[PDB]
């Protein structure tokens, strides 16, 4: 098994070995699935220089194991290598959960806004601005408005029609949308403060 | 409170007029007759003015009920 | 014949008399209703229609 | 429909003879080989001499 | 064996009647 | 719109519980009418 | 759109199921 | 780069010095490019078999030094490089001997679906040559079917490549079998009975068995303690099992 | 099923089809002496007159079934050597080796057992014939083969029966009948939901 | 003339014949399309095979131009890959498409259908680079392509496209094929494209023996249960096969018994000899004594007469006679995969003795199960029944003074509940029907 050449105490035999993983995890699973223990090894091992790519393939071990969520963790704990590629399926699933769980967060902490909110992580903030930022700027701004609405920004709306207003009835879209999808009053302030601020 | 509570739902479920024939495929079949009879007012007020073609399709068994 | 209820312990001469309790028969036949009432079912007709 | 030959497929080559041609039910003791039991009791019988 | 057996048996005997009743209607309905 | 498809597939598993949810009522809600009788 | 129309149809839907299975017993 | 291949390694290398420059040879040789692709590149071909001699005296090393996590580093990485079976390549000579260690080893770690898919690897390497290879096969058979002193008299040899300490270190886990199966339902354990019959006569074994489990000796004989009981049954289980029944078809 | 439709006595020939009456009435015997062993077999065959009448025709033929019924395994051994000889003569040979005598002395050895609970295998084999090694073998064999629920002390040369009781036995029967049905209804599980 | 004139004109008959369920099958996708339902193109794709066995050349050459009115790139495949025959005095009036139908762009299921019966045709011909061409074609289509209902399709696509990778023994290749489908499956949440993937992953894995990566990769994915009944079938008996290579016994017996009665009874004939003879090795090893009723399988008489003799020999404990049947009849064990089992069976033949004649036995003497089944020394004899005990498949202990042996007792308070504790599942299969009736009760 290749897991004793990140077994042994020789950091650049370590990164010899954790170089392709991130090559070979699509054709082989199970010698990875059931090496979490040397992944946790090398996590643990954060005297080494590759701490943060050591997270990336444990993101990718993770994703062999099936927990996309504590692959979105691990990738998230290595922080910048969370956005190596922007493009890809697996990129997909796992902005996708980091929206929901965006989602999720910014609603209990604007239905209990009176501090001792949940810590809103810097690296999760991170990489959900530049997810949806690039959402925004692709310039297909008939499912931009739909993504934001989503993602559940308090001021994405108002950064949506003060960017480019592609197909400028998205204002009466996002309207209908308002008037009659949104009707829970709690969470539906923020979309009813910039639609009145903006109309 | 069975019948109020079958006939006062209407004003609440007007907003999904598809939904109120859906929710009484019990309640207008219901062994009491005034469960029945809710359910067939609550459609009755869900459905204003709209032609919903199932509702419509439903309440016609109850137009002949037996019980008055 | 059954009309004793005991076994003949040869090896230690004597014969071991037990009071057979004869209460038991629901046992029997709840096999026989388990036999005639499966047996005469399942196969005839999960053979019959074999296509589902 | 389909014979799911992909599996091996390795049809009896004999087409000689069924050796329970009819509807007998063996025993996994009915096929050992002996001298049935006259004999076997014939030799019992010698053995202690009658 | 005759009480939680027999209703498995019977709830078996309703579904696989259901289910060919349905397979049925499914192929000639058209 | 994949999440969207993801939700229509749980409402569609919701709506085929309860196809057999509401006829098993409204049959057994037969029956009493039919004791009742 | 479609997503919170999906959204909302499926509260409404699971919801009515809980409820209307509550009289099985 | 393609230093001192075997300079040191073939003669004699009983000094702990040699591990500085195995670690050289790790940090230049053996990183050059990859093992992986082995495409082409008959250099990199060659490299494989300096990797796969250099594992195989790290092997001999790990063996006569006893040192388990550096074995079992070395199994590994053994065992990844060879992961790429290359038929052009000579094959045996260092495959069947170090793969039969391996496995033995593995057997003494008991690990039983290694050994057999390997043995599903090598159609005719383990039945119909290689008594280095089948010399594992035929202990686990025998230590399976029939044999304790009769294993350990097989074990006596090693046609593999000697190094006659996976015996012992079989020995060490038939002992443990053997404390097993006297801890089992035996009806009685006399001291000669564990002294004389099975193996270790009178050593530091005997004061190991007499301390470490329990059967405590009586005279000159260890007894089977409290295992099997009456049991009047609280039946406690039973009343879970039953309301877990009770609630399950309570619903739905 | 032969037994339960062959006793009748009532004959579409005086001599003929089966090649006799006395043919017949031989058939009638061996299939029931394959049938069972000795419950009101009294009432259902013995009690027979034209069955007492036949087996006066035939003495032998008389002598075994009477030793079978009587337990006398003493004759009765020599006497179902005897019949497995007469069957070999016969086309009817089909249970060449499973029931000509050892499914018979399956059910005498059943029989004697039953009721006792340690015979011993010296004082049996007399009391059976001769041969203490022949009957230890045989029974042996026939414990392996699965009948005669009982099992042998070597070291001291008995046999200590394990008779269920009602209760016990019956539980057994339907545990395997449990075990039968649980198959038949994963396979129906299997059935359904493709 | 007038003979091969009839045979041949009846020969073409059939082919327009064929072409007619072809055209049965776009009228079935043409509903499925505007029903939205894919349980009859379940029906379509369980037809196609029946109808597959016989194919021409030309028949599939006029499919392919009547239904390819509006030019597409399928047609421009198959117009090189495709060899018709010669001219031909049969033809058929091709129009199923006007005006909208044509205007209309092509199905995406239609499309992934004539790229599998393309590859499928390729196979019956015998052909390998133009069928890997037009699976790679199907399986391009299918991932540019995201609507719902296409990957029920690219389940047994890429069954079918693995099964021909085999043939061309990119087996291996096709791997990360499998692996970027089972991902986008997993995406998508694809129950069947991921039983038909791990299937196909076994049996690569099987054809190169890599049963320890089997193993982990089995160890860690979950199969869903609601899968085809075949895919479910190949995956037990795959994971049934390889835990009877991991010597799990009680599982493999399990699994064996479990893919046998999945399988269809009329049909899947080499996967019933598959299952007879790992059931025959499997339960001798374990002495549990094989079925006899097994015996009556017409399909199976020459390869389980050996067998029987094997388990001749398996209870009465020689091994002669066995070794030499062996060395005459093994070469199909080997290829079977089963000779080393094979040969762990003839070393344990004593072990299943001594549990025969152990249950047999009250007090059995070390002496006499040793010249029973041949030890011939009374240590080893010792030994063996040791190694019973400790393995705990039989009660039979040891008295160094004679070899006692402990007997049974009267039933205690666990004994009869051991039956209801191990059958009381009857109300979960009971509620399982009863959920299925719930999601199976659509009244329209």
């Amino acid at each position: 098994g290749i897991i004793s050449l990140l077994d042994e105490d020789e950091p650049q035999l370590k990164e010899f070995a954790l170089h392709k993983l991130n090559a070979v995890v699509n054709d082989f699973w199970a010698e990875i699935s059931e090496s979490v223990d040397k992944i946790e090894v090398l996590y643990e091992d954060e005297g080494f220089r590759s701490r943060q790519f050591a997270a990336l393939v444990a993101s990718k071990v993770f994703y062999h194991l099936g927990a996309f969520e504590e692959s979105l963790n691990y990738a998230l704990g290595a922080g910048d290598l969370f956005n190596v590629n922007d493009n890809s399926e697996y990129v997909e699933t796992i902005i996708a959960k980091c929206i929901d769980h965006y989602t999720k967060q910014c609603v209990e902490n604007a239905d209990l806004p009176e501090g001792e909110k949940k810590p809103i992580d810097q690296r999760l903030e991170g990489i959900v601005n530049k997810m949806f930022q690039r959402c925004l700027d692709d310039h297909k701004y008939k499912q931009a408005i739909g993504i934001a609405l989503e993602t559940r920004r308090l001021d994405v709306f108002e950064k949506t029609i003060l960017e480019s207003n592609d197909v400028p009835g998205m204002l009466a879209y996002s309207l209908k949308l308002c008037m009659s999808l949104m009707q829970n009053k709690q969470f539906r302030n923020k979309v009813l403060r910039v639609l009145v601020k903006i109309y | 409170v069975r019948r109020a509570a079958v006939e006062s739902l209407g004003f609440i479920l007007f907003r999904t007029p598809e939904q109120c024939p859906s929710v009484v495929s019990l309640l207008s079949e219901s062994y009491n007759p005034h469960v029945r009879y809710g359910a067939a007012m609550a459609l009755g007020i869900c459905c204003a003015g709209t032609g919903n073609k199932e509702a419509i399709n439903l309440l016609e068994p109850m137009t002949n009920d037996p019980v008055n | 014949d059954k009309k004793f209820h005991g076994i003949l312990d040869q090896g230690e001469g004597v014969l071991i008399i037990f009071d057979e309790p004869p209460v038991d028969k629901t046992y029997e036949a709840a096999l026989e209703t388990i036999q005639n009432m499966s047996k005469v079912v399942d196969s005839l007709y999960n053979k019959a229609k074999k296509l589902t | 429909d389909d014979e799911f030959e992909e599996f091996p497929a390795e049809d009896w080559a004999g087409l000689d003879e069924d050796e329970d041609a009819h509807v007998w039910e063996d025993n996994w003791d009915d096929d050992n080989v002996e001298d049935d039991f006259s004999n076997q009791l014939r030799a019992e019988l010698e053995k202690h001499g009658y | 064996y005759l009480a939680s057996l027999i209703r498995s048996v019977v709830a078996l005997h309703n579904l696989i009647n259901n289910k060919i009743a349905n397979r049925d209607a499914e192929k000639k309905e058209g | 719109q994949y999440y969207l498809s993801k939700i229509e597939e749980l409402q569609l598993i919701v709506n085929d519980k309860s196809q057999n949810l509401r006829r098993l009522q409204a049959q057994r809600n037969e029956l009493n009418a039919k004791v009742r009788l | 759109k479609l997503q919170q129309e999906l959204e909302f149809l499926e509260v409404q839907e699971e919801y009515i199921k809980d409820e209307q299975k509550n009289l099985k017993k | 780069m393609y230093e001192q291949l075997k300079g040191e390694w073939n003669r004699k290398s009983p000094n702990l010095s040699k591990c500085g420059e195995e670690l050289g040879r790790l940090k230049l040789v053996l990183l050059e490019l990859n093992f992986l692709p082995t495409t082409g590149t008959k250099l990199t071909k060659q490299q494989l078999i300096l990797a796969r001699d250099i594992l195989e005296i790290g092997a001999q090393w790990s063996i006569l030094r006893k040192d388990i996590p550096s074995f079992e580093r070395y199994m590994a990485q053994l065992k990844c490089y060879y992961f790429d079976y290359k038929e052009q390549l000579p094959e045996s000579a260092y495959m069947h001997q170090l793969l039969g260690l391996n496995l033995l080893f593995l057997l003494s770690q008991n690990r039983v679906a290694e050994f057999h898919t390997e043995l599903e690897r090598l159609p005719a390497k383990d039945i119909q040559t290689n008594v280095y290879i089948k010399h594992p096969v035929s202990l686990e058979q025998y230590l399976m079917e029939g044999s304790y002193n009769k294993v350990f008299l097989a074990k006596g040899n090693i046609p593999a490549e000697s190094y006659t300490f996976f015996i012992d270190i079989l020995l060490d886990t038939i002992r443990d079998e053997i404390a097993g199966c006297i801890e089992k339902a035996y009806e009685k354990i006399l001291f000669t009975e564990a002294t004389r019959i099975l193996f270790f006569n009178t050593p530091k074994k005997m004061t190991d068995y007499a301390k470490k489990r329990g059967w405590v000796l009586g005279p000159n004989n260890y007894y089977s303690f409290a295992s099997q009981q009456q049991k009047p049954e609280d039946t406690t289980i039973p009343s879970t099992e039953l309301a877990k029944q009770v609630i399950e078809y309570a619903r739905q | 099923q032969a037994a339960e439709l062959f006793l009748d006595t009532v004959s579409t020939f005086t001599s003929y089809e089966l090649m006799d009456y006395k043919t017949f009435v031989t058939y009638t015997v061996y299939v029931s002496m394959i049938a069972l062993e000795r419950p009101d077999l009294r009432e259902k065959v013995i009690k027979g007159a034209e069955i007492l009448e036949v087996l006066h025709s035939l003495p032998a033929v008389r002598q075994y079934l009477f030793s079978l019924y009587e337990c006398r395994y003493s004759v009765f051994f020599q006497s179902l050597a005897v019949v497995e000889q007469e069957m070999k003569k016969d086309w009817l040979f089909a249970p060449h080796y499973r029931y000509y005598v050892r499914e018979m002395r399956i059910h005498a050895y059943s029989q004697l057992l039953e009721s006792y609970r340690s015979l011993t295998l010296g004082y049996m084999a007399e009391a059976f014939g001769v041969g203490v090694e022949f009957i230890d073998q045989e029974l042996s064999r026939f414990i392996a083969a699965g009948r005669l629920h009982c099992k042998i002390d070597k070291v001291n040369e008995i046999v200590e029966t394990n008779r269920p009781d009602s209760k016990n036995w019956q539980y057994q029967e339907t545990i395997k009948k449990g075990d039968l049905l649980l198959n038949r209804v994963q396979k129906l599980s299997r059935v359904i939901n493709m | 003339k007038t003979a091969a004139a009839a045979a041949e004109h009846s020969q073409r008959e059939l082919d327009t014949v064929t072409l007619e369920d072809i055209k049965e099958h776009v009228k079935q996708l043409e509903k499925a399309v505007s029903g939205k339902e894919p349980r009859f193109v379940l029906r379509a794709l369980r037809m196609l095979p029946s109808t597959s066995r016989r194919l021409n050349h030309y028949v599939l050459y006029k499919a392919v131009q009547g239904f390819f009115t509006s030019n597409n790139a399928t047609r421009d495949f198959l117009l090189p890959f495709l060899e018709e025959p010669m001219d031909t005095e049969a033809d058929l009036q091709f129009r199923p498409r006007t005006g909208k139908a044509a205007s209309t762009p092509l199905l995406p299921e239609v499309e992934a259908y004539l790229q599998l019966l393309v590859v499928i045709f390729m196979m019956n011909s015998k052909r390998y680079k133009e069928a890997q061409k037009i699976s790679d074609d199907l399986m391009q289509k299918i991932s540019t392509q995201n609507r719902r209902a296409l990957d029920l399709v690219a389940a047994k696509c890429y069954y079918y496209h693995a099964r021909v990778y085999e043939f061309l023994d990119k087996l291996d290749v096709v791997r990360s094929f499998l692996h970027a489908r089972l991902r986008t499956a997993t995406l998508r949440h694809d129950a069947d494209g991921q039983a038909t993937l791990l299937n196909l992953l076994l049996r690569n894995y099987l054809h190169y023996s890599l049963y320890d990566q089997a193993e982990k990769l089995v160890s860690k994915s979950v199969f869903p249960e609601q899968a085809n009944n075949n895919e479910w079938a190949r995956y037990l008996y795959y994971t049934g096969r390889i835990k009877a290579i991991q010597l799990e016994y009680s599982e493999a017996r399990r699994t064996m018994t479990n893919a046998l009665r999945k399988a269809p009874q009329h049909t899947a004939v080499g996967f019933k000899q598959t299952v007879h003879k790992l059931l025959i090795v499997v339960e001798l090893l374990l002495g549990e004594i094989p079925d006899r009723l097994q015996f009556r399988q017409p399909s199976l008489k020459r390869s389980l007469m050996p067998y029987f003799l094997l388990t001749q020999a398996v209870r009465t404990g020689n091994l002669a006679k066995f070794n030499q049947v062996l060395d005459q009849f093994g070469e199909k064990f080997q290829a079977d995969g089963t000779y080393t089992l094979i040969i762990r069976l003839r070393h344990n033949v004593i072990k299943t003795g001594v549990r025969m004649i152990s249950l047999s036995y009250s007090r059995i003497s070390l002496a006499d199960i040793a010249q029973k089944l041949q030890l011939d020394s009374p240590e080893d004899a010792e030994f063996i029944v040791a190694k019973a005990i400790r393995d705990g498949v039989i009660e039979a202990s040891i008295n160094h003074e004679k070899g006692y042996v402990q007997s049974k007792e009267m039933i205690d308070i666990y004994s009869t509940r051991e039956p209801q504790l191990a059958f009381h599942q009857r109300i979960s299969f009971c509620l399982d029907i009863h959920n299925m009736s719930v999601k199976a009760m659509r009244f329209p």
